[PDB]
RNA sequence: UAAAUUAUGGUCAAUUGUUAGUAUUCAUAUUAAUUUUUUUAAAUGUUUUAUCAUUUUAUAAAGGUUUAUUUUUGAAAGAUUUUUUGUAUAAAAUUUUAGGAAUAGUUAAUAAUAAUUUAUAAUUUUGAUUAGAUUGUUUUGUUAAUGCUAUUAGAUGGGUGUGGAAAAAUAAAAAAAAUAAUUAAUAUAUAUCAAUAAUAAAUUAAAUUAAUCUAUUAGUCAGAAAUGGAUGCCAGCCGUUGCGGUAAUUUCUAUGCUUUUAAAUAU
């Protein structure tokens, strides 16, 4: 995990990755996630 | 066909056309130099890979000893080797079917390989370029002249179909009695 | 020679025997983001760019 | 054997291959780490047994 | 089963062998002469054309055997001074024979086509080769030369001086002093002769199915000149029992 | 010190032929060999081995090794590493090489490296010597005292000797096998007109060899190089045809 | 930071197979060289350069002194032209003119300066 | 592919080792069996056995 | 390129090229001899 | 590892800075003493930035330019940059 | 090596920086791993 | 490691229990263990006397001859005749799609194939001929052949095979005698495979890693002290101010 | 819901950082790369012709694009000749930002329509539109490995619209309508690329053509190796835990020692 990507802490990068998670992808059941 | 011509590297009849076989090689130290026979269009962009019809093969212009072969007392077989890797099928397809062009260095390499006659560039300074006379040429033509029928037959064999079917093959191929 | 070590590299002009001659593009460059806007005054109104994207 | 009825002598039925005759006596061959005096075993001279 | 499309008529190829056609020959496009040993090519060419094309291998084998014979004639005796400061060595002909045997047999370069021409190229005098090697080994045991380098003691003190292909002098090595004759070197020569005798029948290229009286007398000469008493006695007994 | 002109490319390593050996061009290569120190003792001196290296003693250059290199004749050892000046007496040729490669190896005169018609086949030449098979060439060599030694060479040998051409009295370099026109069997054939083109030096070798073509074109009204093939044209087995 | 773990270095061991003598043949033996005699159109190398001065950027006329005579001019190669302090373009022009004359093409080129 | 410093096309077909002159290890007069086994032959990775 | 002999027709024009594209009849004849080798 | 410490380096390990001020700072207790701190100024992308660094360099002359390196962790509470060693 | 193993590889807590890390933990973890090893003959007997 | 069922032997047991023989020597012949030619080769590959006659085709006896190809006529005649004559051998090998695959080396080298790989060797005299088998095989990636079945091949990366720098990163004198480092008394060197029998030479093997020289994941053995490093580097202490030479040289 | 075998086959998966009660991948290792010891220009006149003209010479960096870049055989290759046969501008999918809301000469039908036709139009919370960032889907680095981390050069509007095709305003490693050259690969000034450069780091010599050339090894508390003097929480040192309070194995310095070796330091 490159330090410049997203925030300084790694949980920023992990939260940014979690928005692209296939299981949580936007759909009828899970919508307006952000 | 440009307002300001690229004077450094001009060509003829514009782009893209007339595929031509050349020998591309990056300008490096001579001891690490090796060219690549390749067929490409007349005009090439900054990177040669844009216009690349086919790849003929590598050529190393370094005379090397035959270490792979055993140490043989044959004098000719112990001369230095200049290895060149070339393709035959693609070369013939581009030369004949598509009627491509060749540069002097690939022509000389292929003449060495036996695919082509010696190029016009390579000439012996000892022997001057001769001249011709119509009367003497006519005299030689009358002295020896081939038959029209045999010349037509050999032209047909050389240019048109040459793998002909003879009467033995025709009799073998003809249908058998039950379906007659 | 990518498989050779740094000190084992006698020369870099060609591949002596065979393999893959690949450019060693430097991935570890330490790219830097320069903050040019106030925290609550990023010009965009929906998405904010506060780091290397 | 062609009809799969011959008693199969598979290699796995073979056990250990015993040493019939004793090969020889391997005497202690000289090495850089075996010297009567330790003077010749120095960091400027000796880096290993061989 | 019958809804959607009629069965293609090309499925009949799998049930009728009558439609399997190869309208042209395998090499009908001019490759009929690709194989050099095919009966078709041999018939279409003729014996004279065959010898014309094989003259290359014939002359290769001729050059090999001529060079081997010249080296044998030059180094028949292992002691002497052929050049200004170079001596005779059996090692040169040994290396040449090893190179020839590797060209004939070694799987790194399977140049086995030379063996086909042994019938018309091999000299009758060189038909017995390991006997010649045994004779050279017998000559190698002269007491005035180093058993290791075959150099005279009077003119040289280090082994391999004045020899281009010396294996006793590497790029950054040290000169090796002349070795003095002894029973150790006599036994070394005896073991070399034994190995030569075994190879004389083991070799399938230059070896003979049965040993030669020339080889036997050469081995006896080796034994007598190396002063192997019991070894020579046992060799004589086994010669009687052969 | 020594000061010369230097350019950016001047730091490019030179090419090394197959015959050439390892070169100590880099400082890393120079350091280990500079580490060792040499000395000439009684057992190390070359003059004490004249019974074996008499050829080396004869071929060494007495004078030019003292002024240009400041190394004594009695200081040079038989395994000397520094390159000194040599005057090969087989052809009287000057060069510069060390004594280690002359004694341990056989690396002497560069011209004499091509003494025999084949580098691989040294003494296998069955050709008669020049002094027997061509008495007309010994008089054309440059008079330097080694004419007899060069005349002892084979006719087909590949020696690169000097010749005073009769066209303009000039000394040009050519090969004796090229001059004689014949080559040993099994080697690469030479040019058919090599005798005519090697008779003179390159400056005066153009007109005399172009006289016959001028005569031919004047006679026939045209010049054509194929007359050589025509005179050859003026049974042979063959294969069958599949067409 | 400290450096490479082990500097990989290799010995030099001479190879007898690589150092074995190699057959060679001079290219002059296959094709003998020759120097064309001066003609009426070109009596000397000086007027040869004068004729071979066509480009404004290739002043081959000014280098009469560098070449001693006809033999020197027709024998010096490109490397010799370089070591004689001749610029690349003009030395290439001189070499091409010499080669054309040897082939049989005199320097009959119109001056393009005007 | 062609006409570049890193043009990796002529290395995709088999070729013998080049020994015209010194290629960094004095290949013109050096027996390069060990050199071929340890440097020239491609490996699975840095330091692994030759492929 | 196309070779232009020095002994050709000089275009007496300052507003254009200094040499013409014509040629001497000898130049035409010798060109044919050279072109004959090209056809061979 | 800490990546926000080297904020003023901006990627490069060496920062070419000028010299304006030099004072003394007391390191965090119990490590009592005075340490020489250099208040330096540089300009990057037409923007001037000033930073406090550790004056590790020994004085042998008068200097107006300095090289800022990341260094390690120092007991001084707030400064995170060292001066290049004198060569 | 003291245990006599010739073909084995042991790893503790992935990268060495990962906690906990102490000599006592390093010794006891590898000893526990070696103790919890089942021989091939024992596995075959268990499988019958 | 394989686990069979405890009744796995039933298939062979019924054969052994219901086998019948004419005589007892047929029952207890010592060659009942050999069934196929592979078994016979594995059994009689030790001695050469039986092998050389039982398997005559193992030794290469007849190879591909070298022939000269008919040259293409050059209509220019003697003017371009010199062009084909050079001072170097010209080696040309065909490539393509079918040609060049190493997996099909046997088919490409097999003369009985009309699509075999083509080669040309133009000699300096100007004539072209077919390449030798060695030259044909030179256009493929090298492979090592070795078989440990009967005789151990010359193993690479050994005490004697490897040179000084590859052994200990230091120069040692390369002497034929008095080499305590190599643990030998005298090494008189004959030709490697002259006296030794040909069949004893089974090739060489180099498909492994020399652990002393080059290994995977060269990491420091222990961090502190910093002096120690990876096991691949074993060196002695460097002297200081070795020696100086008065002679210029 | 049966075992296997006519016995290793079909070609190598393998992990190494001396910590510090415990929780959590976060100081110091190795590889790859940058950094010191001064390695490393992108050339100035393209050519021919029927003469104030005509014919041949079509993608270099400039402009910041995430629902996005897509097209010709009319020139040329190209051939007894005439003649003939065909196209093609369109798509589909992958599309970045910590804190997220509206967008627009606009959708469809019609037509060689409509600045002024007809219609309940189109985009978007399944993340649109503006804004910021970055030249897009064969390139690396690391690892045993589903990962993580890189990559390049070039399509930035028209406006007498030449041409087959605008790519058309300095920038070559492109021989361009006569064989200029094949002994050629060598390349002397002004902004830049890897030809940039990696070369037996110290004992028997270079089968040659002898051509280019110097830098302090860093430490010595823990942990390879330290004793005397001076300082006395001062001056300073410090990858780390920390050291300096009058015997300091941690500072400075004399001397001595250590090193698995060619640096040191940082990101
Ligand atoms: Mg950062
Ligand atoms: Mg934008
Ligand atoms: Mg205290
Ligand atoms: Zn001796
Ligand atoms: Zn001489
Ligand atoms: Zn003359």
């Amino acid at each position: 995990i490159a330090h410049w990507y997203c925030g300084h802490k790694f949980r920023h990068r992990f939260m940014r990755d979690k928005r692209f998670h296939p299981s949580l992808q936007a759909s009828h059941d899970a919508r307006n996630r952000f | 066909a440009r307002a300001v011509i690229k004077r450094r590297s001009p060509q003829l009849w514009g782009a893209p056309g007339a595929p031509i076989i050349r020998m591309r090689g990056h300008h490096v130290v001579w001891k690490f130099q090796s060219y690549d026979l390749v067929v490409e269009h007349t005009h090439k962009r900054r990177n040669s890979d844009i216009r690349l019809l086919h790849y003929l093969g590598k050529h190393c212009p370094h005379p090397q000893k035959s270490l792979w072969s055993p140490d043989t007392p044959v004098a000719q077989d112990r001369h230095l080797f200049m290895l060149t890797t070339v393709d035959i099928d693609a070369f013939k397809y581009w030369f004949g079917v598509k009627r491509c062009r060749l540069s002097m260095k690939p022509w000389a390499l292929l003449a060495k390989a036996g695919l082509l006659p010696p190029s016009l560039t390579q000439n012996s300074k000892i022997m001057p370029k001769p001249l011709f006379d119509k009367e003497s040429l006519m005299r030689y033509y009358l002295a020896n002249r081939k038959d029209e029928d045999v010349m037509a037959r050999e032209k047909y064999l050389n240019y048109e179909n040459s793998m002909v079917k003879t009467e033995e093959e025709r009799a073998a191929e003809r249908p058998v009695a039950p379906y007659l | 020679p990518w498989w050779n070590f740094q000190t084992e590299h006698r020369q870099r002009c060609v591949l002596m025997y065979g393999g893959a001659r690949t450019k060693n593009t430097h991935n570890a460059n330490h790219r830097v983001f320069i903050k040019k806007y106030k925290r609550n005054a990023f010009p965009n109104r929906t998405r904010h760019h506060w780091a290397v994207s | 054997y062609a009809r799969g009825q011959h008693p199969s002598y598979d290699m796995v039925y073979a056990g250990p291959m015993p040493e019939i005759f004793p090969m020889r006596r391997d005497f202690r061959k000289p090495t850089r780490w075996d010297f009567h005096d330790i003077e010749k075993q120095g960091k400027y001279r000796t880096s290993g047994p061989y | 089963l019958y809804k959607g499309i009629p069965r293609p008529a090309i499925t009949n190829l799998h049930y009728e062998p009558a439609w399997r056609y190869t309208l042209y020959q395998a090499g009908a496009h001019g490759a009929q002469l690709s194989n050099p040993r095919s009966p078709f090519t041999a018939k279409v060419l003729g014996d004279e054309l065959m010898q014309v094309r094989d003259i290359k291998s014939v002359e290769h084998c001729k050059a090999w055997f001529d060079r081997l014979q010249y080296l044998i004639n030059l180094h028949y005796e292992a002691v002497g001074d052929i050049g200004e400061f170079k001596s005779r060595h059996t090692r040169h002909v040994h290396e040449f024979f090893v190179a020839f045997h590797d060209a004939l047999s070694s799987l790194d370069f399977r140049d086995t086509y030379l063996f086909d021409q042994f019938k018309a190229v091999r000299p009758p005098e060189l038909s017995d080769l390991f006997g010649i090697f045994l004779e050279m080994e017998a000559n190698y045991v002269h007491e005035d030369y180093c058993p290791r380098c075959s150099l005279p003691y009077s003119t040289t003190r280090y082994c391999g001086e004045g020899d281009v292909d010396t294996p006793f002098r590497k790029h950054r090595g040290r000169w090796a002093p002349h070795q003095k004759w002894g029973r150790e070197w006599y036994d070394v020569v005896a073991r070399r002769a034994e190995a030569l005798w075994y190879r004389a029948t083991e070799d399938p290229y230059f070896g003979t199915p049965q040993h030669t009286q020339r080889q036997a007398e050469a081995l006896l000469k080796v034994y007598v000149q190396a002063k192997q008493r019991g070894k020579a006695i046992d060799f004589m007994n086994k010669l009687r029992g052969s | 010190a020594e000061f010369k002109q230097k350019s950016r490319w001047s730091s490019v390593w030179p090419n090394m032929r197959y015959g050439s050996m390892f070169l100590s061009y880099s400082v890393g290569r120079k350091l280990p060999m500079k580490g060792v120190n040499w000395v000439t003792r009684d057992s190390n001196r070359l003059l004490n081995f004249s019974n074996r290296y008499s050829a080396v003693i004869s071929d060494i250059d007495v004078k030019r090794t003292e002024e240009e290199l400041n190394v004594a004749l009695s200081d040079i050892r038989w395994n000397d590493h520094r390159r000194i000046y040599w005057k090969c007496s087989f052809c009287g040729s000057s060069y510069r090489k060390n004594v280690s490669v002359r004694t341990k190896y056989h690396a002497g005169c560069n011209f004499c490296k091509k003494k025999y018609p084949s580098e691989v086949r040294g003494e296998q030449h069955g050709s008669p010597p020049v002094s027997q098979a061509a008495p007309e060439l010994t008089e054309q060599l440059v008079d330097n005292g080694k004419r007899d030694n060069l005349a002892t060479l084979a006719v087909t040998s590949k020696f690169y000797a000097e010749w005073t051409c009769r066209g303009c009295g000039g000394s040009y370099r050519s090969t004796i096998r090229s001059r004689t026109g014949q080559v040993e069997a099994g080697q690469c054939t030479l040019h058919p007109d090599i005798v005519a083109w090697s008779a003179y030096c390159p400056s005066c070798s153009w007109r005399p060899n172009m006289v016959p073509i001028a005569e031919e074109v004047s006679r026939s009204g045209q010049f054509l190089g194929l007359e050589r093939s025509m005179e050859e044209l003026g049974p042979i087995p063959r294969r069958k045809r599949l067409a | 930071t400290y450096g490479p773990h082990k500097s990989y270095k290799y010995t030099y061991m001479p190879d007898p197979r690589k150092l074995a003598p190699i057959e060679t043949t001079q290219r002059s033996e296959i094709v003998p060289q020759s120097i064309r005699p001066p003609t009426s159109y070109v009596p000397n190398h000086e007027t040869f350069l004068e004729r071979a001065d066509i480009h404004r950027l290739r002043p081959t006329s000014d280098f009469k002194a560098s070449f001693k005579d006809w033999n020197d001019l027709f024998t010096c190669d490109k490397r010799q032209l370089r070591v004689r302090g001749i610029p690349r373009m003009t030395r290439d022009a001189i070499r091409t003119a010499v080669q054309a004359f040897q082939n049989g093409n005199p320097p009959e080129r119109f001056d393009t300066k005007e | 592919k062609v006409d570049s410093f890193h043009a990796n096309t002529q290395y995709q077909h088999a070729w013998p080792l080049l020994s015209h002159d010194d290629l960094g290890n004095s290949d013109q007069s050096n027996n390069t069996k060990n050199i071929m086994y340890s440097m020239y032959m491609p490996k699975r990775n840095k330091g692994t056995a030759p492929w | 390129r196309q070779i232009r002999p020095y002994y050709n027709l000089p275009s007496k024009s300052e507003h254009g090229r200094k040499m013409t594209g014509f040629l001497t009849p000898y130049r035409h004849w010798m060109w044919k001899q050279n072109e004959l080798w090209r056809n061979v | 590892l800490f990546f926000l410490r080297m904020w003023f380096l901006y990627g490069c390990c060496l920062r070419f800075v000028l010299f304006v001020l030099c004072y003394y700072m007391s390191p965090r207790l119990p490590s009592s003493g005075n340490r020489r701190v250099l208040y330096a100024v540089f300009y990057l992308y037409n923007f001037v930035w000033m930073l406090r660094c550790f004056f590790c360099c020994f004085i042998g002359l008068v200097m107006s330019l300095f090289i800022i390196e990341g260094g390690g962790f120092v007991d001084l509470p707030g400064v995170k940059y060292y001066t290049r060693i004198v060569s | 090596c003291a245990f006599g193993f010739q073909h084995a590889g042991c790893r503790i807590n992935l990268k060495a920086t990962n906690n906990p890390k102490s000599p006592t933990h390093t010794v006891e973890g590898v000893f526990e791993a070696v103790k919890a090893l089942r021989s091939v003959s024992e596995i075959a007997a268990s499988r019958g | 490691i394989t686990f069979y069922s405890d009744r796995f032997l039933f298939r062979d047991l019924v054969n052994r229990r219901e086998a019948s023989y004419a005589n007892v020597w047929e029952m207890d012949d010592p060659y009942r263990f050999l069934q196929t030619e592979q078994d016979y080769e594995d059994y009689w590959g030790d001695n050469y006397d039986v092998y050389r006659r039982m398997f005559p085709e193992m030794i290469g006896r007849t190879g591909e001859p070298v022939q000269q190809y008919g040259q293409m006529p050059i209509w220019a005649g003697p003017h371009r005749q010199h062009a084909n004559k050079s001072e170097h051998n010209w080696m040309f090998a065909e490539i393509g799609v079918n040609v060049g695959h190493e997996a099909l080396k046997k088919l490409e080298l097999d003369p009985t194939n009309e699509k075999r790989r083509r080669f040309v060797i133009r000699q300096p005299d100007g004539t072209l001929r077919s390449a030798k088998m060695s030259e044909m095989r030179a256009w493929y990636w090298k492979e090592e052949w070795a078989d440990f079945r009967f005789w151990a091949p010359q193993m690479e990366w050994g005490i004697e095979n490897t040179p000084s720098q590859e052994q200990y990163q230091e120069h040692v004198p390369d002497t034929t005698d008095a080499d305590f480092r190599k643990q030998r008394r005298i090494q008189s060197r004959p030709v490697k495979w002259f006296y030794e029998s040909h069949y004893t030479r089974t090739g060489s093997f180099a498909g492994f890693q020399p652990l002393r020289f080059m290994q995977r994941r060269t990491e420091r053995e222990v961090r502190w002290p910093d002096v120690i490093n990876a096991a691949v580097q074993i060196q002695k202490r460097k002297p200081a101010a070795y020696i100086f030479k008065a002679i210029p040289e």
